Parts: structure tokens; C-alpha cells; sequence
């Protein structure tokens, strides 16, 4: 392979660009839920996969920013959108868009200390509710707690559970 | 023609006989027929490295390759054998196993072992002729080679008594032989009962199997002979001050096999008359402590003599035995140069002596146990108190 | 015996190979589950064993590397196989090799911040399912749950539960 | 007295010398179980010995070293064996030795991080089931759960219980 | 080619000259912002880009000058407009200029000691905002963070990334 | 053996020479990242190897010298070549090449201060993802990190972690 | 005593005299480390002894010198050998000779700056395995980290950790 | 072959040679080249210096190490003729070299030996 690393970072709220005051994203930590199973004729757990985990995006601005202080606490929950943009650069000048959509609920605003010389930053997270992921334009993650989808290559794998419950 | 795809095919092939790769190679001289499958000349040594190679150069029903299957049963070693052809009569036989210069001017026989190195860079440390080894003559060309070659032979007696074997190791008296007596009793698939085996190659085998785990310096004499199921004579270790059978053919310097349906070699005394040299760790480990300073200082015969020649060939021979004095080959080494035969008439000649003098480790041969039942802790406890 | 350290590390998910972009490696931890056995007659515990741990493998890509993204969240589980390589240097130049093949579910994948100046590190963790580990191109562990199997020499150390349980 | 201070460890597993890559020992926490005992009549507790605690010893080798793996796990408990060594030193140069003759199982290996660059060190942790200290040759503790022994001079403090009971 | 070095220097401020009063000039020192990467199957770090080190010109006057010490500290970040002009002379007599338009911060006025008899210089730098470098009048260099801008021909390296983020 | 020394230097970046304004080379720094490593049963360090270093050449110009300054910062890493040529003279006058192919990102640009009647000199520096030194045309030194080679002697050193690393 | 200094140097490094291009040697610099040991019923640290500090020698070449060259970076770690030789004149006339054998890895190659009229210097380091300082034909120092001797007169200091740890 | 017409499945191409027998060595061949010439079109022009000859082989060699990276050579070997550089060679423009490498080899037939023992038939199935 080549050595490949981000080095541009870039944030869509609602269309807008914050091309000048996010200094850093978290796309949300994708886990799933493991029950470490141990049972009958067997020495060692295996962790059977029981569902996802709950997704959290957080991202920063440090100046004023309305155009994200706008979206706290809405009656609508899932109306917060938003684009996570990266570019991994990589040796050879290949520059690989890693771009994340997502959805859901901007659930905490957080102004951290404001002393006078230092930079201050507002905090914020958001509750995902939908969230797609594509590196080099190319569907990774699309994650729908609502309507249950979870697509790993643009395979839906949870179309077994589908007819299973009548979905 | 070729095929694309996968191919299956329906094939018996019996039971991987995984072992150490070892870095011991091993001497073989015994019977094979020359056919049409056998692609090997008969007085042409080969190197060895599988039982598939052991079984395309020779018969798979030579005797040959039983003796190379007792090898690669306990170690994946470097076998460079030599096939000689069969003969009617046993003199006839032990002649032609023995072998030598004969030929135009070839070498022929036990004597193409000499042939080892230059022909595959494998120069054998040990040497075995499985069943033929009995014979006097043979086990004194075996003795004559394993001082040139610098090698331990392998011996074995007959399949007779133990008097037979006792009386047969007082022919020898020489530093390089290691006679194994009781043969081995292997279980033959296709007759489906157990066949004799002269029991030498089982014991190469296991002295290359030391190597690679436990180095060249510890004794082989207690570790496990595999592919085996029992022993041609039941071989008696007690204890008592008695006249056991393993007892017996120790003090007569043979190795035996005691246990388990023939489990483990068991002695360690060379055949010496010299208690100097009394054990094979004692013969093996300066033979191959040379091997290794030798093999690490062939820059010292070109390089014409200059000032610090002798200086910068100490402290190589010195840094080439505190690696040996690390894994525990030796103790305590000492290595200088001659000071009083380092004349400049000898430097001219292109002759500079050093001495290369260390220690042994030796092998734990009978640890003693001095057991004694007392009354003692008869009132400590089962007491009031 | 000879000082002997690790100086190189290499990662196979599916036969592809990780040669540019992984920094870290973390083979399972093997820990066996002991409880402290205080009994009668006795003033100390004596950890009796009960089996092993959960055992989990993480390792971190910093590139995008969609290799090791698309093995997240399947719904086969014990399908993200996976080789662990490490090479042990040692001060004489015998280099021995440490493989530790795997395989079990990629359960959590934990893109960290990203900061524009700062490298990027994708964590993943697995939970492993069947875990061998050679060294010098010997079996030292090898760790089957279903199927219990736990062999540390090649000696399979539950032969005794097997003809117990009638497995 | 002479300041005195460790300068050298060493560790022998079954014999075998581990005289090139320990970097770490760790001899067993010889602790007492006390219950911090409060009644009537007194307004401070005082601290009543209830046994001993659990020990573990652990170490660290950072080579491969299967002459340590291979004792991980095995259906015999207390069946590693295992001599720390240590040399104190002293001032007026009188090395003083310490040695811990150990028993135990070996309950966890911890293979850390594997990065390129870095030292990778197994931890490993044994649990003690059998423990002498003998310091310079003389013996100091001698602790045996099973068969209930507790000698701190030579002198078995359990004799007193095991009358009691009749061991 | 041809020896040739820098006989004379000048400064144009807001487009005032300075051809009386500046004795040392420093362009800004372009520095790449690498990360030593060493990752999996290899012995050496390669030095990936992370993007550029923050500029700073500085530039000393010796007189009073109120013409470059009244864009000191003003509200107004990127308004220290700035030439920077250098001509490269040849053996051959064919000189060469080099001229560096550059806007920014003027970040520090540095007044040092003021000795009587010795000449007293005014020390300035500049937090460099946008950056230009012309040789023999053809464009080198352009830099302009803000708007990401990296054009080292006339080629903007930087249209990798912009694409990626959807600047 | 004969007193020998430097006499003469020569620099080509892309085939084209620096004939006349190259006042100083640097070749890269070949140092191996040395742990010290002190263990059981030894009282001193012994230093096991743990790869090499990461690499910068730095050179200077001082003319104006686009041919140099055109190699700053693009997306291609590793587009960067470059010559670095010396004459070693010898007493006898046997004058011996020491040519020292490299290959990397350009990754600072340094032009110091401008006085007026000084001479101005550029510094730069590369950092090298290739290199391979030649003296009297025979290969001494081949690293190339990616494709991990580290030929001493046109003896690959690392074939040992590449057969381990599966490479 | 008698005036007594070095007056000439001299290099072997594989056998191969360095007897026309090595300008300066250094022998590795033995220290102790000590711990300032501080502790009850004293006003100040005393100084206990840790063991060594881990011994480099440099030396340097400025020809080009590949008999030094090519044994940079070896997978085979002390297989540097080396003899560093000294002749110190005394004023009386009788020069004693100073010989430093020495064993490790040559850990870094710095080919310095290479300015046109300049004497470049390659300089180099060792880091030394094996260490034996005979001053008159007689044995001063011996260090052997791994084998653990420190001789400081044919004495080995450390017969007294020696018997301590077993080895 | 398989699956309602599911796969490709030869390899061959239709050569009567067995050096040219795969399309994995004559595809790899022939983009070998086109990838090392698309990327060296400054040998044409740049007319010739002391090393021009010297600058073409680091910049074969540094194509080529690209292209062993990913994983479509296995140790190339790149150096410029030294029987065929002659100077009556330079005046026309003309100079040789030699870009001998090896190519990844299809795994066509993979060869399963498969067979039924009744080895584990006592380690199973009993008291034990």
C-alpha cells in the first residue's frame, strides 16, 4: 500500500460552509453491541453481535457561529444535518475524499472556560441518527436505526432480521 | 496438457511425521537394488532432505530408506547417503560397505562419505551403516573414517546376548564409536507385525535431535526414540548394585534402550579406554566447538602475515567462544597465543600456534538419592500437642 | 540467551496486505479466568482456573483503507480472519517470526478526532473468535471456543472436559 | 547499617535461564487480610489478621520466548515452576542474594502494543500457589496454602490453627 | 549555470518606500509540515505532508518610521500589506529580482537596547496571511491559507483537497 | 592507505546541474534508532537495533534558482530526485566518486536574512524517501523505506524481516 | 612520575589499517551509574553504584573509506570489531601503547557538510558490545554486558552478582 | 463456466509459445512499458549529457519499484547496456537498456489431495 493520512478537514451544517472555524470533527465510533458468550461445552467467550451501539458525532467551533448554535434542541429530532469532510492525502498526491453524512439530534452545546487570552471553544455532539460513510465516493457505512438498515458494501446485512420480523 | 481450476484427488498418503529441522547431517551407508524408480548410482553419495527424497533416489523397500525413515522420524536432518549394492556373501558384503578406492578412481563404500563435503557442503558429523555395523571390519572402517572425518561412528552389536555385545565392544577401544547394542522391534504396515531394526539410525537420528533443542553439548542419553515399538531384547534398568542389563551394557560402554515398549536411549559413555574422553559429550563438544571456530575463521589461512595477524585472530577466537561460553557449550574458556612457538622461522613457513584451552559441562550421569524412612515427626504430629 | 526485540509488525485482513498503513498491532490478551479458592484448612487462596478470558485483537489503520472498513458489522460473524505478524530481532541477526493468524468480528471501528495538522488514526478492535499463535514457525497457542480447544505446545489441554462433557 | 540497593535480577522458569531478556520482575505481594476490628469498649479498631491475600507474581520477557509461553494455561495448576532472582549490593561491595523460588499457575500473557519502531514487551502474571523468599541463603517466607504453612523465620505461625483443626 | 547571488534589497510597506532605512530583510520560511511515518513491513520513516508551518517575515528598521510602526496591532488582521524585493546579481551582469508581496499581521515591534553611540534597530515581524514569490517576474510561490491556496508553478497543488472538502 | 580527501562538489535536482551555485551539500544522516537494552543478569546496556532514522539531506543555493525552488511542496511526495556528486582527491591523485542518488519531498525552504552588501544564501532540505549511495561506483548504501531495503554491501539486511513479515 | 602524553592514533577496523584517514578517535566513555542514595540518620547521598552506562565510541574518517562504510546497519548487531590504538610518548622516550579492542554496532554514519574548499569529515559511532582497554600490554578494562564481566584488573568485579543470580 | 453464465474462466491466451502463455504475462508486459513510457516522455527530447544515461536508469528504476510496491513485478532489475552504448550509438541518438523483471505468476490449478483415514476413529468415538 501507500501511506495514507488525512490532512484537511471540512464541515457542512445545513448546506453552509464552516471553511473557517472548525478545528476538529469525531465521526461517531461505530461499535457493536458484543454479549461475550460463554456457555455449554466451551472454555472461552465468542461475543455474538446483539445490535448496534449508539452513535455520537461531536465537532468543534471556536468562534461564534450561529449556523450551528441554531440547531440545538429542536422539537425536531433527526433535523440536524451535517457533512464530516476529510481528504487523506497519501505519498503518491492521491488525495482520497473520506466524506461522512449524517443525521440526528444536536444534543449538547458546550462553551468550555472563556479566559481572555485563550482560544475558546464551543463544544457540541450530536445524537446520529442516520449516518452514511463513503471513502472515494464509494458507500462504506449507511447506518438506519429507524427503517433497519445497516449496509457494509452496499450490502443491506440486516435483511435477514427484515423478513424475520415482518419489516 | 494442464488443468484450470481446482482438481481433487482421492490419494492415501500416511500420517506427517512432523519433526525438527536439524542442522546435524548424517553419514548413511546400507543396501538398496538399482532399478528403474531408484534413481541413484550405487556408489554415488546424495543429499537427503525428506522421506520423498529418500524414496525417489533409493527403493521404498530398501534398506535404505527404512534407515531414513528411522531418521526423519525424530529430525528433519541432512542425510548425505551412500547406496551401496548387495552382495551374496556376508564377506562380500561387509567388503563392499567398506568399500574404497577400487574404482578408476572413484571411492566406493563407507569411504564416499569422504565425498560429503564438495559434493553438497555437507560434511558428516555423524556416520551409520544400519545392520552392518555388527561386523568387525566394517566398525573399524567405520572407527578410520570418523577420525578423519572427524564424526562420531554409530555403532551396534548383534541381536544376541548381552555377552555377545559385551565381548564385541572389547574390540574397540576408540574415541569416535558410540555402539547401540538391543535393536529396534518396528511395527511394518505391510506385514502387519513388528519388524527388527538394527537400531543405529534411530540413534543418529536422536543425537541430531539434541542439537537443534539442546545443542551439540548436552547428552542425547536420556531423550525419546520415536517411531518405535519395542526392543529386539527387553533391556533390565534396576537398581541395587545388581547385575541389570542396562548396568551391564553400560560398564561395557553401550548405549541401551530401557523403557516403554523401547522409549529412550539411554547411556552416554563412548567406547574409550581413556576416561579423559569417557563421554560423547565430551567428544562431540570438541569436535564441533572446532567446527564452529573454524567455520567462522576461514579469513585466517588466506591473509598473508602482517603485524597484528596474530592479535586480530585471538580476539576473533576469543569473541567466537564467549558466544559459545553464552549458550552454554563451555565454561570458562581460555584462548592465547603460543609464546614460546611463535618463532619468526615458523612465520616464514606461514605457521602461528595458539591454544585454545576450556571446560566441559557435564552431564548429570547418576544423581543420587540418599533416602532414609525416621520416626522423627512421629510426635510433631498425630499429638495433643 | 540472546536480547531479543520486536522491530517490525505486518497485518493481513483477507490475504491484502497492511505493508503501508498500520502503526500498532495488539495481539489478544490471553488471561485465564481464575477465581481465588479459600477453603477450609488453608489461609491463602490458591486461583483455581475456570477457563479463559473474551479475548480481543485491536489494531489501528491511519489511512482510509477501505480493506479493513468493509469487515465491520457483517452479520457472519467469525468472518474477519486476519494475520498478525511480527518480526523479533535479535542482537545476532536471527530474525524469528511471530504470526499470530485470527479471526472473529470486527466489532468496533473508532475514527478519533480529526484535527487538520494531525494525523488521523482509525482504531478497530476485533473480537476473537479462534486465535494461533507461532513462533519460529511453531504452535504455541492455538484457541478454539466452540470447538474447545486450547492447545499450548500443540497439547491440547482440554482433552480432560472433552471426554467429560462427551463432546 | 550499609545502604544497600538491588543492582541485578535474573529469572529461571523450569531451569532454563532467563538470563538475556528480563527486564521486569515483580515478586508477590505478601499481604495479610485484615478486618479492621472496632467493639465495644474502644474507640479505635485494630486490625485482626484474617489469613493472607492472594499473591500474584508477575514479569515481563521482550523476546518471543516460547520457554515462558508454553507454561500459559495448562491443565496442571501450579505446575509452573519459577526462581526470581536478585542481587543487592551494598556499599562496601558484600552482594547480598534474594531469591524467590515460585509456584503457580501462569495466568495472563499480555502482549501489548506492536508498534515498528518501539520495544514490544510481554507481560506476563503468574498465580502463586507455592512461595519461599530466601534472602541472603537463609529463609525468609515460606508460604503454602494447600497444605497450610506460613513460616516467617523457620517458624511455622500455623501451627496454632492446625492443631485446631486437625491437619 | 551562472554564480550569482543578492547585492541589494528593498521594501515597499504600503507602497511607501523604504529605500533608506531597512538593513535586513527575512522572507518567510516556507516549511512543510511533515509527520515521520513508519507504519507496518518497514525500517524507516517516510515523511508524509500534513500541510504548511505558519510564515512569519520579520524585517528591521533602524530609523524612527512611523510609516511601518503605525500597522502595529491594529484590528484589522491581514492588512500589513508588504514587498519584499531582491535583486540577484550574476557574474555575467544580468540581475535577477525577486520580489515577495506578502500580507499579514505585523505581530511584534521589537525596539532593542538603545546605547548612545550605538546604532539602535528597530526589529518588526510579520504574521504572514498571504504570500506570493516572484523570480524574474514569473510566479513561484503563492500561498494564501485562508482560501487554500498552494500553487508552486502556477500550479495549485491544493485542487486534490478542494474537490475532497467542496471548497 | 592513501590521504584522502574532499575537493569538489556538484549537485543535479532533475537532471539539471548546479554547476555554479551550490556553496554546501549535506548527505543524509544514516543513523540506526539504537534502544539501549539492559536486562537479567547483565549490568550494562547493549544496544539492540530497532530500524533506522528518518532521513533529511539539506543543501543551499544562493543564487535565485527556480530549478530548486519549483520542487517545494507539491502533492507528489517523493517527486523530489536529486544528485548529490563529491570528488574525493586523494594524495596520489586518484580522485574516488562518492555520488549519493536521492529521492523525497522538499520539505523546507529557508531563505535567511537579506542585508544588503551580505550575501544571501537559501537553505533547504529534503526529506529522503530513497537513497542510495555509490563510492567509486559501487553500491554502499541502498534504503528505500516503502519496499523495505537496506542493502549495505548490495546485501539486503532486512531479507530476514521480509520472509518473516510475509512480504 | 614521567610526562607522559599521546602523541599518534590508529584504526583497525576488520584488520584493515586506517593508518592514513582517521583524524580523531574516542574511546567509549565508562561511567557507573549512580544513584544518589540518600535515606535515614544521613545529611547526604552516598552514591550506590547501578551497574554501567552504555558505551559509545566514535570515531571519525574523511576519505571516502568504504572499509568503514560497509559496516553500517548489519543485521548482525556486534559485529562491528574494531581496534582503536594510541602510543603515548612520555619524555623520557618510552612509549606505552594504549589498545582498545572493541566489538558493536556501528549505529550512525554522518557525513557532515560537503563545502568546495572544506575537509569533509564522516563521522562515526559505535555502540559498543565488548570492550577490553589494555594500557602497556596489560588488561585495564574488560566489558562484556551480555556474559556479564566487568574486569578492572584481570579482576572481575562481578563474580559477586555472578553466583547471585546463577548464571 | 458456472451460475447462469457467471464467470470468465481460461487464461490462455492463443499462443503457441509457453513463455507467452498466460494474458497475466503478456497484459503485464505490455503495461509495464506504457506506464514506464507514459512518464518517461522527457527521453526524447533533452538532448544528450554526461548523465542522461545515469538519469533514465533512476528514473527506470524509481517506475519500477513503484510498480514492484503494488504489487505487478517481483524484483526487477534495470541497468543500461554496457556492450551496445557506444559513442557511433550516441551521434545517432541512439542508447540501450535493459529492463529484465519477473512477473506474478496465476494460481491456475490448485491441486487438492483429499483423503478418508480412519486414524481418528479410536481419539473419538471411545471411553478414553
Amino acid at each position: 500500500m501507500i501511506p495514507q493520512t488525512l490532512t484537511n478537514t471540512n464541515l457542512f451544517i445545513d448546506g453552509v460552509s464552516f471553511a473557517g472555524d472548525v478545528p476538529s470533527l469525531t465521526l461517531p465510533k461505530l461499535a457493536v453491541k458484543t454479549e461475550q458468550y460463554r456457555a455449554g461445552g466451551m472454555d472461552a467467550p465468542v461475543s455474538i453481535d446483539m445490535g448496534l451501539e449508539a452513535m455520537e458525532a461531536k465537532f468543534s467551533t471556536n468562534g461564534a457561529r450561529r449556523e450551528a448554535l441554531n440547531f440545538f434542541g429542536l422539537a425536531d429530532q433527526s433535523a440536524f444535518n451535517g457533512v464530516f469532510r476529510g481528504s487523506f492525502k497519501g505519498q503518491k498526491g492521491a488525495s482520497v475524499p473520506v466524506v461522512a453524512t449524517l443525521r440526528g439530534l444536536l444534543k449538547e452545546v458546550d462553551p468550555g472556560d472563556w479566559k481572555a487570552g485563550e482560544k475558546a471553544e464551543f463544544k457540541y455532539a450530536v445524537a446520529v441518527s442516520y449516518y452514511k460513510l463513503e471513502v472515494d465516493g464509494r458507500e462504506v457505512y449507511e447506518i438506519d436505526p429507524v427503517n433497519g438498515v445497516r449496509a457494509i458494501n452496499g450490502v443491506d446485512q440486516l435483511a435477514g432480521m427484515r423478513n424475520d420480523l415482518g419489516l | 496438457s494442464f488443468f484450470h481450476g481446482v482438481t481433487v484427488t482421492n490419494v492415501d498418503i500416511g500420517a506427517r511425521t512432523i519433526a525438527l529441522p536439524a542442522s546435524s547431517v548424517i553419514g548413511l551407508c546400507d543396501v538398496f537394488t538399482p532399478g528403474a524408480q531408484a534413481s541413484a548410482k550405487p556408489n554415488v553419495p546424495v543429499l537427503l532432505t525428506s522421506k520423498k527424497d529418500a524414496a525417489a533416489a533409493f527403493g521404498i523397500g530398501s534398506s535404505i530408506y527404512l534407515a531414513c525413515e528411522a531418521i526423519y522420524n525424530r529430525a528433519q536432518a541432512v542425510i548425505v547417503a551412500v547406496g551401496v549394492e548387495t552382495a551374496e556373501t556376508p564377506e562380500a558384503q561387509a567388503s563392499a560397505v567398506i568399500g574404497g578406492i577400487s574404482a578408476a578412481g572413484e571411492r566406493t563404500g563407507l569411504q564416499a562419505l569422504l565425498d560429503g563435503k564438495s559434493r553438497f557442503n555437507a560434511q558428516p558429523r555423524l556416520l551409520v551403516a544400519p545392520g552392518h555395523s555388527a561386523q568387525q571390519a566394517v566398525a573399524t572402517a567405520m572407527d578410520g573414517l570418523a577420525e578423519k572425518l572427524r564424526a562420531i561412528a554409530i555403532l551396534d552389536g548383534p541381536n544376541s546376548t548381552d555377552e555377545a555385545a559385551v565381548a564385541y565392544a572389547k574390540n574397540f577401544g576408540s574415541k569416535r564409536l558410540f555402539m547401540v547394542d538391543p535393536g529396534v522391534q518396528v511395527w511394518d504396515s505391510a506385514t502387519n507385525a513388528a519388524r527388527n531394526a538394527p537400531a543405529s539410525a534411530y540413534a543418529a537420528g536422536l543425537f541430531a535431535w539434541t542439537d537443534a533443542e539442546y545443542g551439540f553439548w548436552s547428552s542425547p542419553s536420556n531423550k525419546e526414540i520415536k517411531g518405535v515399538t519395542g526392543t529386539s531384547r527387553p533391556v533390565e534398568f534396576l537398581d541395587g548394585d545388581e547385575t541389570c542389563r542396562a548396568n551391564l551394557l553400560n560398564n561395557a560402554n553401550i548405549a541401551t534402550i530401557i523403557r516403554d515398549d523401547g522409549y529412550r536411549l539411554w547411556g552416554n559413555r563412548t567406547l574409550s579406554s581413556d576416561s579423559k574422553w569417557a563421554f560423547v559429550t565430551r567428544v562431540r563438544t570438541m569436535d564441533l566447538v572446532m567446527d564452529a571456530i573454524l567455520a567462522g575463521h576461514k579469513w585466517a589461512v588466506d591473509r598473508g602475515i602482517t603485524k597484528t595477524y596474530v592479535k586480530d585472530v585471538t580476539e576473533g577466537l576469543r569473541a567466537f567462544m564467549r558466544d559459545l561460553k553464552n549458550q552454554g557449550a563451555v565454561i570458562n574458556f581460555e584462548v592465547y597465543a603460543d609464546p614460546d612457538l611463535n618463532s619468526a622461522s615458523q612465520l616464514a613457513q606461514g605457521k602461528v600456534y595458539w591454544n585454545i584451552r576450556f571446560t566441559d559441562v557435564p552431564p548429570a550421569e547418576n544423581p543420587n538419592f540418599r533416602v532414609e524412612v525416621t520416626d522423627q515427626w512421629l510426635t510433631e504430629v498425630l499429638d495433643v500437642a
